[PDB]
This record gives structure tokens, sequence and C-alpha cells, in this order.
RNA sequence: ACAGCUGGUUCCAAUCGAAACAUGUCGAAGCAUGACCUCCGCCGAGGUAGUCUGUGAGGUAGAGCGACCGAUUGGUCCUGUCAAACUCCAAACUUACAGACGCUGUUUGACGCGGGGAUUCCGGUGCGCGGGGUAAGCCUGUGUACCAGGAGGGGAACAACCCAGAGAUAGGUUAAGGUCCCCAAGUGUGGAUUAAGUGUAAUCCUCUGAAGGUGGUCUCGAGCCCUAGACAGCCGGGAGGUGAGCUUAGAAGCAGCUACCCUCUAAGAAAAGCGUAACAGCUUACCGGCCGAGGUUUGAGGCGCCCAAAAUGAUCGGGACUCAAAUCCACCACCGAGACCUGUCCGUACCACUCAUACUGGUAAUCGAGUAGAUUGG
RNA sequence: CUGUCCCAACGUUGGGCCCGGUGAACUGUACAUUCCAGUGCGGAGUCUGGAGACACCCAGGGGGAAGCAAAGACCCUAUGGA
RNA sequence: CGAGUGGCUUGCUACCUCGAUGUCGGUUCCCUCCAUCCUGCCCGUGCAGAAGCGGGCAAGGGUGAGGUUGUUCGCCUAUUAAAGGAGGUCGUGAGCUGGGUUUAGACCGUCGUGAGACAGGUCGGCUGCUAUCUACUGGGUGUGUAGGUGUCUGACAAGA
RNA sequence: CGCCACACGGGGUAAGAGCUGAACGCAUCUAAGCUCGAAACCCACUUGGAAAAGAGACACCGCCGAGGUCCCGCGUACAAG
């Protein structure tokens, strides 16, 4: 329900890490990003491996807690998080004006930001976000 | 007692009998092994064992790689087969243990070990150019009873 | 490297993304062709596998494609055909086709009836004490064939005594 | 070497607080099969009573034979369906969309509710059909209340509203059998629903017994033998090792038992039927007399007597429908004796 | 009361600045005397932390032993190994004295001498070399630098690992290290490897991973065969003398013994492997055909894989990374200390002037960290 | 012989909880919402990395503060004592 | 013979605490590891079958009752699908118990001139504290989200 | 100590059994691809859960009045609340 997004990023066949790494630099620098289509994000290497990664994230925790997100959308989020000094002032600032969808809910086509896409045809080891999600036990909403 | 506690060359030479007493025997039979009358040069094919990292082979395991190297060689080519295998390293420096915690903590001796240096041979086996494949496979049970990893060197094979 | 495949005059293939079609008398048959930097392409008249690689890897799926686009060819030519013989040695095995899955009824004396389904486009066909799995696409009459064989599979017991089942007579 | 042991209750039904709402709430419905209908209906429990019967199940040795059964009583008197309330498929789950209602009120059903003065059936049920040709249309429930007043030894006349899901053929003909039911005055009986001999779940809100300790609340043991007479009769032995240096939520611990919601799944309905014919003889203790719409539950149900319980047809059932079971004797004998 | 034992001992600043070692001790939780720190007075021109050369000292490393010595193989000279308490040999290196250059001293007086006051004699770590010990975040030596008593920068955190020795303030450039985000600076360039998330881990109690194994993959060399058609696969042939002889009831490619010959021919064993009681039956050698381009053998290197099991929640600091944000070879530009350069000021020391230690001017690349402690102004 | 146990239940009396009145002590370097790991004089709420965490209050049984309490009563040492 | 993994035993070392970090065994209650005893799915067999033997994946669940002994360990019995092992300050004494080790009393044996000793045995021989913080179990009051009533959604969380 | 209730099935995997298949004309379960396959995993089912800071959705009632609190009689509730 309506964001007023600078910039709108396609995260469709793109990786990941180095969207989110480029997402957080310009979230410090005032803008106000909005990822789109994370469940068609990459993310390259052996799936077997990637998930048991995340499998694990899912079953760590304590009374404490550790909540990891199951499905693409919070996944995103958190990777964003990770790049961004979220505990102090100017970090929680750039994060909550960061927001990442499923889909895309807007009337305009994301951009694809430089050196993230993968060229499908060059590559066979990867997976889609979506896919990992489905494997965590995620409702597919998507 | 596990080869990790002597196999290393970090003590000094300790070998001189005159002031060492009470060294156990060496548990290796023989050094010269097959035909021993016969000439190392009357040989076509020279196969030396040779040893990669620098150290210390205790006479135990000299003895286990000597045996399953020579029982192969009397099993594929007889008791009487023409080749002649030798074992030039021996057992010359004395081990010990202490067996009172670290108080008098100079061991008694408990046996002897060869100091073997990187590239050094240990075994040298002649044999006739039929009977190169067995000589080579040998050392391959040889090496495994050993503590370094080795090479099986051949010094007169232009048979291949 | 290239390889060029000269299509049958039988046959017309048709081929978009990373999909091939490969229809003819006998039928259809698709397949997905991924690998990367391997180039699979229609010339109107041949089919082209290239790479600019030269390495192991993709020297092994460029063989592969090619060995899959060959029997695509032969299957909606000449088809695929299996040939398979019930055998049993005290309890009289009631080998039928039920709607599209071959279904096999009293093995070894067993009250449950033990059923698999058919992949795709494959025909079985019975007659007596003989079986023959036909169809377009490999990957799918190979597939039945052999999961007709597993289907009395025995871990239990001693095959060589009890070798009761259907086995695979002819291979093509 | 210390002898194994499983742990003192589950931790399932966790945590052990007060149930939110006093009427309970399922989360999990029947699958779409036959023709459409309202996929369960709710009634006051009264009490226990036996039943005798004939065995139906054609497994059992004693098929055919007489044989006893605990029933408890519950009075289900007709519920009215005052609403439709649609569903939209989101990537945020499912989201409520419109609801339509109804011009016809039961009298006391402001005490709940600010009931509907001013409402548009019409443009509520074009946003449902519009979203239906658009494939957004998730599911399909009605909101319903009970009629407390029908029952004269509830004390509350203030209903007890909760939704209920409408499942069955296909979205367009079970939007239509939904609609069709409000229309009217949104009035069901439990023959509309159930038929005698069918499983069903029945959910309810447990009795309620306020802060109990561990030997009650999680089963834990007593304190054995000298243990016992030292000062510690009914404490466990400890919160926990030395590290983690913390109590974990796992460690047997006092509190809140019971008013938890329960779901008991696999209830059979020996009998639904009117009138008198279950009551016991000088009333139910601590409820009163029966007269009217009831339904015989095989067995135990949650909650206490006056209590809301809910039904559900059985969405994990053992066995098959074995319908309309003959009934040999009810009693009637006094509870008090 | 006494105690060699625990605790405590109150204001500011400036200079120098340790010892945790040796001899003796009913001595080892203490002292004394030396080493070593500081202060004062004296003497008066040399001094020697570095280097080179010259004149001397030396037997550790290595090596070797028909060179002594003593271990330690076999054969009918030859052949197989060793040494802390062996030496026919023999360094690097350390060391005496001297000369030379350097540096230093003659108002900052060195070198040295005499006197006053100490503290100190539980040390620790890295590196090199050690000796003991299975090992140790072990014990005990030695040389050295460091922590102790050393800030600041880097290393996730972290006495001794890297940079760096530091007055105040200010501008600038670098060092170690770093440049995808967190996080200052590159999602830099040319080329290659790896597909395991290997790895993104200098050093380490701390970061494991071994023997053994690997048609995983990349690179490099050697030999041999090949359009007179190789390697493989598929087809056809694999035959006669004779079922060789002997053995044996029988043995006929194939139980065993010996031999292992010659015809046909394009090949075809007195048969390499199964198989039969023995035959038969099935391929092997060997020849031909189809086919059509490299194939086969061995050596070496690179990265990875197997080997690989642990207790509350997995990890390179985290995110996360795959023609890289990994690894290797080159290269380009940057970020980044209190270091280095630079403006002013301060302290201290010395010089000029002076009664002044009052001013004024000057010099310091060769002054500015410090626990115990000596000295001095407030 | 029996609630010592299988295996616990219900009950009685005084407390406990709420209210009026009365009214101490132990303990306190500071800071303090923690948890999982790591590091560190090798047994950390405070260091490092992450995770979690809106404040305040009532009741509880005592997991941690190597909890509070007593200059270890073991062991060694003192040119100690009886 | 050779190469290792673990950190349950024992030994070594003497880094940590002697202005005190309560013992062994047991008990109670919680979490975990896998080198798996049972259960599931597998492979081999000296696999006819039945009953086994060996190995693989696998830690969801289970692994119990008793006789001697303070015992841990272990021995023994009958049941059982099986009656696996180990970590958590050798988990657990601001929870219990106090049978053993290890105070002061006493006996026996051995040793000693003797006081008295013993890594010998034996009988008797004490269990403190009103929870400030933190942690968890349940219960409330406020504030944020920005008028109310009723119905829901489901990010995540728990389960054997 | 009594009584009621507490699945099945899907999806993806491990060990494993296979299919198609190349490197390496053949062969090969694996290198790309695919079919199966554990009490284990995921879903299913039960419980909690608007303080999820993206702090949610719908319907209706109300903003001079909707609704709530105190009050009174009581418990299907309860140590205060
Ligand atoms: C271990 O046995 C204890 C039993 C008892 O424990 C004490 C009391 C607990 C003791 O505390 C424990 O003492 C041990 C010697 C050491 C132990 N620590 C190692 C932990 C210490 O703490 C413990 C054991 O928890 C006691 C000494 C406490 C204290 C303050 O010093 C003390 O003296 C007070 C005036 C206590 O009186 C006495 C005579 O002890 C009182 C507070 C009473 C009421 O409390 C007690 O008596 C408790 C029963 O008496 C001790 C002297 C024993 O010590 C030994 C070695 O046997
Ligand atoms: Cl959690
Ligand atoms: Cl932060
Ligand atoms: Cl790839
Ligand atoms: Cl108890
Ligand atoms: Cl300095
Ligand atoms: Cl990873
Ligand atoms: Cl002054
Ligand atoms: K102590
Ligand atoms: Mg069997
Ligand atoms: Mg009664
Ligand atoms: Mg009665
Ligand atoms: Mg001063
Ligand atoms: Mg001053
Ligand atoms: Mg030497
Ligand atoms: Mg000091
Ligand atoms: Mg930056
Ligand atoms: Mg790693
Ligand atoms: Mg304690
Ligand atoms: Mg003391
Ligand atoms: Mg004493
Ligand atoms: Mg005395
Ligand atoms: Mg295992
Ligand atoms: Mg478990
Ligand atoms: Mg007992
Ligand atoms: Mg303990
Ligand atoms: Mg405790
Ligand atoms: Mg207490
Ligand atoms: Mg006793
Ligand atoms: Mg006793
Ligand atoms: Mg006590
Ligand atoms: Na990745
Ligand atoms: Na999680
Ligand atoms: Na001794
Ligand atoms: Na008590
Ligand atoms: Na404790
Ligand atoms: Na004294
Ligand atoms: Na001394
Ligand atoms: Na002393
Ligand atoms: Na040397
Ligand atoms: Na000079
Ligand atoms: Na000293
Ligand atoms: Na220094
Ligand atoms: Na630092
Ligand atoms: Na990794
Ligand atoms: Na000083
Ligand atoms: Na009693
Ligand atoms: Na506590
Ligand atoms: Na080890
Ligand atoms: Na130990
Ligand atoms: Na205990
Ligand atoms: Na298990
Ligand atoms: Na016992
Ligand atoms: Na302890
Ligand atoms: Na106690
Ligand atoms: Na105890
Ligand atoms: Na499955
Ligand atoms: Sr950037
Ligand atoms: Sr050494
Ligand atoms: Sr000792
Ligand atoms: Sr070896
Ligand atoms: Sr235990
Ligand atoms: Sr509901
Ligand atoms: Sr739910
Ligand atoms: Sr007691
Ligand atoms: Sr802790
Ligand atoms: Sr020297
Ligand atoms: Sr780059
Ligand atoms: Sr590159
Ligand atoms: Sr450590
Ligand atoms: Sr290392
Ligand atoms: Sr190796
Ligand atoms: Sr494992
Ligand atoms: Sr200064
Ligand atoms: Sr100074
Ligand atoms: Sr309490
Ligand atoms: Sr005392
Ligand atoms: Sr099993
Ligand atoms: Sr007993
Ligand atoms: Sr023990
Ligand atoms: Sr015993
Ligand atoms: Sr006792
Ligand atoms: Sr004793
Ligand atoms: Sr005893
Ligand atoms: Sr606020
Ligand atoms: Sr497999
Ligand atoms: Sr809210």
């Amino acid at each position: 329900a309506e964001f007023d997004a600078d910039v709108i990023v396609d995260a469709r066949d793109c990786i990941m890490g180095r969207v989110a790494s480029q997402v957080a630099e310009q979230a410090l620098d005032g803008e106000t990003v909005a990822v789109v289509n994370a469940e068609r994000a990459v993310i390259t290497g052996r799936e077997e491996q990637i998930v048991e990664k995340y499998e694990k994230r899912v079953d760590i925790g304590n009374d404490n807690g550790y909540f990891y997100p199951k499905r693409p959308d919070g996944i995103f989020k958190r990777t964003i998080r990770g790049m961004l000094p979220h505990k102090k002032q100017r970090g929680r600032e750039a994060f909550e004006s960061v927001r990442v969808y499923l889909g895309n809910p807007y009337d305009e086509d994301g951009e694809v930001l430089d050196g993230t896409s993968l060229d499908r045809l060059s590559n066979i080891k990867f997976v889609t976000l979506g896919e990992i999600s489905e494997t965590l036990g995620a409702n597919k909403t998507w | 007692k596990p080869a990790s506690m002597y196999r290393d060359i970090d003590k000094p030479a300790y070998t001189r009998r005159e002031y060492i007493t009470g060294i156990p025997g060496s548990k290796i039979a023989q050094h010269k092994m097959g035909r021993k009358q016969k000439d190392a040069d009357d040989y076509p094919v020279q196969i030396s064992l040779i040893v990669e990292e620098t150290v210390q082979l205790r006479h135990g395991s000299l003895e286990a790689s000597r045996l399953s190297a020579n029982r192969h060689l009397i099993k594929e080519l007889g008791e009487e087969g023409d080749y002649k295998m030798t074992l030039r390293k021996f057992p010359h420096q004395v081990l010990r243990e202490n067996k009172d915690g670290m108080r008098a903590a100079f061991g008694k001796i408990v046996g002897t070990a060869a100091r073997v240096q990187a590239g050094e041979q240990l075994f040298t086996a002649y044999c006739n150019v039929e009977d190169a494949e067995h000589v080579k496979e040998a050392f391959r049970r040889a090496y495994n009873k050993i503590t370094p990893s080795c090479r099986i060197k051949v010094e007169r094979g232009e048979e291949l | 490297p290239r390889v060029e495949l000269e299509i049958p005059e039988d046959v017309d293939a048709e081929q978009d993304h990373l999909d091939i079609t490969v229809e003819g008398d006998n039928g259809s048959v698709t397949r997905r062709l991924w690998y990367p930097d391997i180039d699979v392409s229609v010339d109107g008249d041949t089919v082209v596998i290239e790479s600019d690689e030269d390495n192991a890897k993709t020297m092994s799926t460029i063989g592969t494609f090619q060995s899959h686009i060959e029997n695509m060819f032969h299957g909606v030519t000449e088809g695929w055909e299996y040939g398979m013989e019930v055998f049993y040695s005290h309890f009289p095995m009631q080998v039928n086709v039920e709607g599209d899955e071959v279904v096999i009824e009293n093995f070894l004396g067993e009250k449950a009836p033990r059923r698999t389904t058919i992949h795709g486009d494959t025909d079985v066909e019975i007659d007596g004490e003989e079986l023959t799995v036909s169809g377009p696409d490999i990957e799918a009459v190979g597939q039945t064939a052999a999961d007709i064989e597993q289907l009395t599979r025995i871990n239990d017991k001693d095959v060589r005594v009890f070798q009761d089942g259907v086995y695979i007579t002819r291979k093509p | 070497p210390q002898p194994s042991r499983p742990r003192k209750g589950s931790l399932g039904f966790g945590p052990r607080k007060r149930s939110t709402s006093e009427t309970p709430r399922f989360n999990s419905w029947p699958s779409d099969d036959g023709q459409p209908g309202v996929q369960g209906f709710a009634g006051y429990k009264a009490g226990m009573t036996h039943v005798v019967l004939v065995n139906d199940e054609p497994n059992s040795p004693r098929e055919g034979m007489e044989e006893t059964v605990p029933v408890t009583v519950i009075e289900t008197p007709p519920m009215r369906a005052v609403a439709l309330r649609a569903y939209e498929d989101t990537p945020y789950g499912q989201r409520p969309l419109t609801e339509v209602w109804t011009d016809e009120f039961h009298s006391e059903l402001d005490r709940t509710l600010d009931v509907p003065e001013d409402h548009d059936p019409d443009a509520a049920e074009e946003q449902i059909r519009d979203a239906h040709e658009a494939g957004d249309l998730g599911d399909l429930r009605l909101i319903t209340h009970t009629v407390p007043d029908a029952v004269p030894s509830v004390p509350k006349k203030k209903p007890d509203v909760m939704e209920t899901r409408v499942g069955g053929g296909s979205v367009s003909d079970r939007l239509d059998h939904a609609l069709d039911i409000v229309e009217d005055g949104g009035e069901h009986a439990m023959n509309d629903i159930f038929r005698a001999g069918e499983y069903a779940d029945v959910a309810g809100v447990t009795k309620g017994k306020g802060t109990q300790g561990p030997v009650k609340r999680w089963g834990v043991q007593k304190r054995k033998g000298k243990h016992a007479r030292q000062g510690w009769r009914r404490r466990i032995g400890n919160l926990g090792p030395w590290n983690p240096s913390r109590v974990r939520s796992t460690v047997p611990q006092q509190g809140q038992t019971g008013y938890h919601q329960r779901t008991e799944l696999n209830k059979r309905l020996i009998d639904i039927g009117e009138g008198d014919e279950p009551t016991v003889d000088g009333g139910f203790v601590n409820y009163g007399e029966v007269d009217g719409p009831y339904t015989l539950v095989k067995g135990s149900v949650p909650g206490p007597d006056k209590r809301l319980v809910r039904f559900r047809p059985a969405v994990r059932p053992n066995d098959q429908p074995r319908l309309d079971p003959e009934v040999r004797y009810v009693s009637n004998e006094s509870n008090q004796g």
C-alpha cells in the first residue's frame, strides 16, 4: 500500500547479494529504494548446500529467538539489513526506507542495476529465491 | 606405541653404545634378500624406493615394510627367483621413553630407529625386465608400512 | 566445436528458447537442452549444436545433446520398442493395463495389487506372456519399461529361488 | 545409568495461557467435495448420560449386539447466518474483501453487535463477482451467531458470534448457495449440516482451573520417600543445569491451567433430535432441563456445562461413516445418587 | 610484644631511568656484596655501538672415517650404514689487539676516577639455537628484540604478530593494512584456474586436517601406432593332418606328463579364458569387411574431490560472494597513523649578551614515551 | 501391618493472596532488557560478532550473577604458636 | 606396521580460584551429541525358507522393573521391539538425600620405645540465607500503531 | 484406579534401485537430464500469534454522542488485576 519510491529495482535474474550491496549504498545516500520481483531473484551455487545454509538458519533459535524469514520477501529484506548498520539511527532510517515486494505492485517496470544480472545461457548452478522458500516450507503466494 | 612419539628428528644424535646400555636388538632379520651371491650389475633393471620426507623409521617398521615387500617377491618370483633386494638403512639412533612424573625425566631405552633424509634410498631392488611390475608392487606394499610418502624411481629402465 | 545433424524427410523440428520440439509420423517429442555456453539452433534443414568452449565438461554435453536429438528423430519415425516376458514359478501372475497404469495382480501370492503409472504417450500392449512397451519419447518408454521390471522388486528373500517377475527381453 | 523417560506433558498446546475468545476459533477447514454447505454448527453443553447402542462396525465381532456408550448432551438450537464474507488471494495471504448482510435481525443481536441500519447488499455482491471474474476470490465464509435465548438453562442472551466456512462445488455455485441462505433470514439447523453417525471435530475452551502447580499442570512427580517430608512436596528437582545460565521455557513451571482452546478430533454424533428424551431426572446438575433441539456426542467434549462448543465435519477421519445408529435406550436416571 | 607474612601510606611539574641476574647466606616469601639506575666532586683528550683490512684465538654446522675411535651389512678385493661424550677435514660466525672511514668528546668535558642515594635478585613473550619430555598455554638454558614500564595505526575482540616509538595545535603525504556492503577507498585492468561455498583464515592453545587414494578438471614433456585406414565397436572368418602322444575305461585347446611340429591360406594356438563325466557349447589370440581421424603408453605440474564422527544456535568479524567479492601471474588508481613533511606555540639542553637561573637573539637531522628509583623547581 | 512405592486424589487447621495498622534486616565500585558464539589470567550481563529487546507492575519456583554469609578448618610456606 | 579423530578414563603440566566456585553416589527436571541397542528405508551373505551374521542412510520416538553392593562400575533374574553409549562445572545440595571419602568418640589388625600412624577394616557423628539483578512460567497496567463494536488475516513460534 | 479422542496422504531428499546419456564410436545410474526411495525433512493437523515499526484486513456504529468505566445481582472466570 503506497510507497513513494525514488528508485524501483528489478531483482529478476539478478544476483541477490550484488543487488543488496547497491541497495544499501543508495539507502545510505538518502534514496528510497523498492526491490521488485524478489521471488524471481537469484543466488548462485549448488542448490543442495544453499538450502542447507538457509534450513539451518530456520532451525537455529532459543527463547530469546532468532527470527529468520522463510518467504523471499523477508529473505531479501534481511540480506539488505545485513549490509546496513540497522541498530544506529542513520541505519534504521535507511533500512526502513527500503521495501521488498513479491512481483511488481507498481506501474513502472524496475531498472536492472549494473553487474547484477545473471546470464541464464551461461549458468546452470543457481537457485530462485522462490525455490528456496518452497523448500523452507513457506506458502507459495506469488 | 605410536610412531608419532619417535618419527621426528628433533632430538640429538644418540648412537654411542659405549655410553648407552640395555639397547634392544634389531627386529630386522636380513638386509640382503633374494640371490645374495649374484651381482647388482648383472641386472638390466634397478628400482629404488625413495623416501620423500626427512624421518626416523623404527626397527619394527623397517622389518614390517621389508617383510611385506620380500614376501610378495617370494610369492610372485619364487623362493629362488632372479632378483636381489637390499635395505640400505640401519637402525642406529637409540630411542627412550619416560615410563615419578617429570622429575628425573631422562627415559629408559626402549628401541632403535633409522634417520632417513628426504630423497634418500631406503630400498633398492635389482630385477629382470619381465619381473619389473612385481617389484613395483612390492614397494607399493612396503611404502604403506613406513611414515613418509614415497617415490618408486626406476634407475636403469629404458624398457617401457 | 559444432556438430550439424541433418533432419530426415519424414520429420520437422521447431525450437524456441532452450526447448526443442520434434514432430513426425509417430508423434511429438519436446525436450529442454540447457547447458552453459552451448547453443542449439535450427538451420531449416539441419540442427546445429555449437559452443565456444572446448573443455571436457562442455564436450561431454555436446555429445549427449547429439544422441538425444538423434534419438528424437528415430522416435518420431520408427519409434521405440521394448519387449518384456512375464515369468512365474508357482503363482499365476495376472498382468493387466487398467487406465493409465499397468497393474500386476497376485504377484508371488500377494492379496494386494502392485501398480505403476505409465509415463506420457507410451503404449503398453499385452499378448499373453509377452508385453511390448512402445512410444516416441525414449525417456518415457525406457522408464515405463524399467518401472515394470522394478515393480516386481524383491529385497526380503533370495532372488535366485524367487525368480518371479516381468523381465526386459528386447532392448532397442 | 539413569533410566530414560518421556518429558512431562506436551509442548504442542503452548503457551498455556488464558484463551483470548471464550468462543472457539477453528484454524482448519474440510476439503471441497460434494454439494455446497456450511462447514460447521454450534451448541451449548448440557451434561452427560449413557445410551445403549447396536454395534455398527462391520469388523467388530460384536456386530449387532447390545453396547453401552457414554454420551454428552449438547443443546443445539437453530443458528442465524447474518452475513457472507468474501476473501481475496493477495501476496500476503488471504484478506477480507466485502460483506453481504441482511434486513432481518434477531431481537437481541444488538447486545453484541452494532447492527447495520444502512448497507448496500448489491454493491458488496458485485465486488465479489468482479473479483471472481479476475480469479482473485479466495474462500467463502458466513458470519454466524447463536440464539442463547432459545436455551432456557443458559443465562446469557448475548449471542456468540463466529465465522464458518462454506465449501462444496464450484466457487460460483457455493457463492450462490451462500447468498441464498443469507437473503432469507440465515436460519439453519444441525440437520442441514450433520447427519447422525458422522464424525465431527468439537472445539471448546476448557474448564478453567486457575493457577495450578507442575504436578497438576504438567503431570510431574511428587517428591517421593524421605524427600517428601523435607519441606518440598509438589516442587520439581531443579529449573535446569548450571549451563545454560537461564531457565528454559521447556521446564515444567506453575501457572494457568484450563480455559484453553482445544479441538477434539473424531467425535461421533450418536443422535440428533428434539424434545426431552435425553434429560436427566431432577435436571442436569449445574445446568437445567433439556427440551428442544439437541445432539448426542460420543464421549467427552471440552468445557463445562453452559459453555459454547463448536462443530465441524472431521478434517481427518479414521473410520468410514456408519450412518443413523440404532438407539435401544437413553438413560434418564438422575445424576445425583 | 615480635614477624623476612597480607593490607594501606594524602599536593603539582621538569631531568635521567632500571633489576627481575652473579657470589655468599639455617639461604631460596629475606638479606649482604657485585651487575645495573641516579646524583655530586675530580681529571683533561681522547673514545669505539658499525664497517674494511691486518696480526691472532676457535672445532659448532656441514662433511667424512684403508684418518684415529666405536658402532654397524653380505659375498666369493668387492659390497651395505653410523656418532652429544669420534675427527684426515671444515665453514657461516663469535672473539683479542691494531690501523683506516664513520660516529663521538675537548663552553653539551667524553674515556675515566672518587663519593652520596637507590630500586632490584617471583619475570614473561616472539624469533634463532638449543637440552629434557608422547606432548603441553610443560620444565630448563642461550643470543636478541619486545611486554613488564610502550601510546597511536592495523589484526573482529586480544601484554609482547605487523606499522610505529609519542610535547601542544594545525595543514599535508604516507606505513602496516585495506578499496562490494557494513566501512574511508575499485563491484579497477590484462590473462588463467577452481564448482568444492574449495576459499574469502600471514603469525596462533587460537587458523587443523594425515597416511592413503582420485578417467574431477586444467597445463606440459616423452615413446609408439595411424588415410598402405590406426583405437573402439559391429559383421564374417577363426580351418585341415588329429579327437597331437603318453596317461587312462575315457581325456579329444583346456585333469596330468612331454612336445608344441606342417598344410591350406587373407587369417587361425599341439590353444589364452569359461564351460562338459568326457564331447558339445561360448568367446581369446590371430585375418578379412564396414567405418573414418586421430589413437595408445608413460612422465610432470596446477586447482579441487575422497579420506573427514560431538555435545544450547551454523559461520570467513557478519552480510553475502562463483568469467569472483575465491586462487595464481602481472599491472593501474586510490583509501589509510600521533609515522614523514610543514606553520605557530611550549618544555628541556646548549651558545651569545647579562649580576641574572631577568630580558633579547640563536642552535637541536643527531631533544621531547616510561613502572621501581635517584635529582630539582613550584 | 501400611500411601515407603506403583501414583497420585480429595479433605481439615494455620499460613500463603487482598485490605487497615505497625514496621526491621541481609546486601550495594559503577553501569545493567538479555541471548547465542567468540575472545580474554584458560569459567564474561559490560570485550568482539551477530541475534533478540516498547515501559512499568503482580505471583512463582529458585537456572545464572563462578549469588549471600566466614581474611580455607584441606595443602604448602614462615629460621610462627601451643 | 603405518595414518589419524575424539576429549568419556588415566597420567602429565601447574595457567585460573586458597579475604572458599560445597564432595562421591543417588534422586528430580530440562536441553543436546552420534561412534545407532530397538524402530524406518537399504546393501552383502558362507542370502532356500524361518532365525541370523556384517555393513549403509538415519538422532522422530523408545531404551523399562528388580536381588547383593554407599557405590560409579559391575554381577545376577524375569520380562522386552530394544532394555545403546556420551555431553551439559565428571548438568542438577541459594532442589532433595547424606549411605561412602574426610573433623572431634571408640574398637581390631599392622607399625612404632612413645605421643601416635595407616591411600587397612569397623560402629557413631550437623546440611545456613526474608531474592536486589538477570532468566523463565503464568497474571496485569500503560504507551505506540491514530473514535468504537463485532469478525478475521498470518509474518513468524511450539509439538512426538 | 474411570471414560472419550490423538490418520491417511501428498512434496522434496539420504543410503539405495534404476532410466536416458557423454566425455571415451563401446560400456557406464551421473558429468548435463530424469524415474523412484527412510520412523528422518517440508506440507498436512493442533496451539499461540496485530508490538509483524511495512505496527494489518473487513463490516457496521459513532464524532454530541457509538461505545466504555464505576455502580448493582452474580459466576461457564478468578491469588491482586
Ligand atoms: C560442609 O559442612 C558445613 C556444615 C555447616 O555449614 C554451615 C555454613 C553453610 C558454613 O558455610 C560453609 O562453611 C564451610 C567450611 C565452607 C563452605 N564453602 C566451601 C562454600 C561454606 O559454604 C557452604 C558449605 O555452603 C559456615 C562456615 C557459614 C559461616 C559463616 O561462616 C558460619 O559459621 C555461620 C555462623 C553458621 O554457623 C556455623 C557454625 O557455621 C550459621 C549461619 C549456621 C546457621 O549455618 C550453618 O551452620 C551451615 C550449616 O557448618 C560448616 C562449619 C561446615 O563446614 C564444614 C567444612 O564442615
Ligand atoms: Cl527461536
Ligand atoms: Cl549497527
Ligand atoms: Cl553454471
Ligand atoms: Cl524426589
Ligand atoms: Cl623510544
Ligand atoms: Cl555459502
Ligand atoms: Cl611550577
Ligand atoms: K578455592
Ligand atoms: Mg532370511
Ligand atoms: Mg454423579
Ligand atoms: Mg449410581
Ligand atoms: Mg610528581
Ligand atoms: Mg617543570
Ligand atoms: Mg655434524
Ligand atoms: Mg612490573
Ligand atoms: Mg565505502
Ligand atoms: Mg572453510
Ligand atoms: Mg554457587
Ligand atoms: Mg587465608
Ligand atoms: Mg590441618
Ligand atoms: Mg612449638
Ligand atoms: Mg554414521
Ligand atoms: Mg533427539
Ligand atoms: Mg531399588
Ligand atoms: Mg557434578
Ligand atoms: Mg545450584
Ligand atoms: Mg534457600
Ligand atoms: Mg556405613
Ligand atoms: Mg561410617
Ligand atoms: Mg546446605
Ligand atoms: Na552465493
Ligand atoms: Na530461525
Ligand atoms: Na618421586
Ligand atoms: Na525446609
Ligand atoms: Na550448582
Ligand atoms: Na618473630
Ligand atoms: Na637466594
Ligand atoms: Na623469608
Ligand atoms: Na644445522
Ligand atoms: Na678512529
Ligand atoms: Na631471579
Ligand atoms: Na622497550
Ligand atoms: Na585493535
Ligand atoms: Na564457506
Ligand atoms: Na617515575
Ligand atoms: Na497421607
Ligand atoms: Na536463581
Ligand atoms: Na587427537
Ligand atoms: Na584430562
Ligand atoms: Na550428586
Ligand atoms: Na533417534
Ligand atoms: Na544394582
Ligand atoms: Na561445581
Ligand atoms: Na545440603
Ligand atoms: Na550432591
Ligand atoms: Na516421501
Ligand atoms: Sr559501493
Ligand atoms: Sr626438542
Ligand atoms: Sr607429586
Ligand atoms: Sr606412508
Ligand atoms: Sr549423567
Ligand atoms: Sr475461525
Ligand atoms: Sr493458524
Ligand atoms: Sr534436612
Ligand atoms: Sr556462561
Ligand atoms: Sr659462542
Ligand atoms: Sr573487479
Ligand atoms: Sr581476472
Ligand atoms: Sr581456548
Ligand atoms: Sr596452520
Ligand atoms: Sr594426499
Ligand atoms: Sr553423521
Ligand atoms: Sr614530553
Ligand atoms: Sr621524559
Ligand atoms: Sr519466591
Ligand atoms: Sr578460620
Ligand atoms: Sr536397524
Ligand atoms: Sr530392595
Ligand atoms: Sr567414576
Ligand atoms: Sr568391582
Ligand atoms: Sr555420611
Ligand atoms: Sr582408611
Ligand atoms: Sr572399603
Ligand atoms: Sr515513542
Ligand atoms: Sr544415487
Ligand atoms: Sr496494531
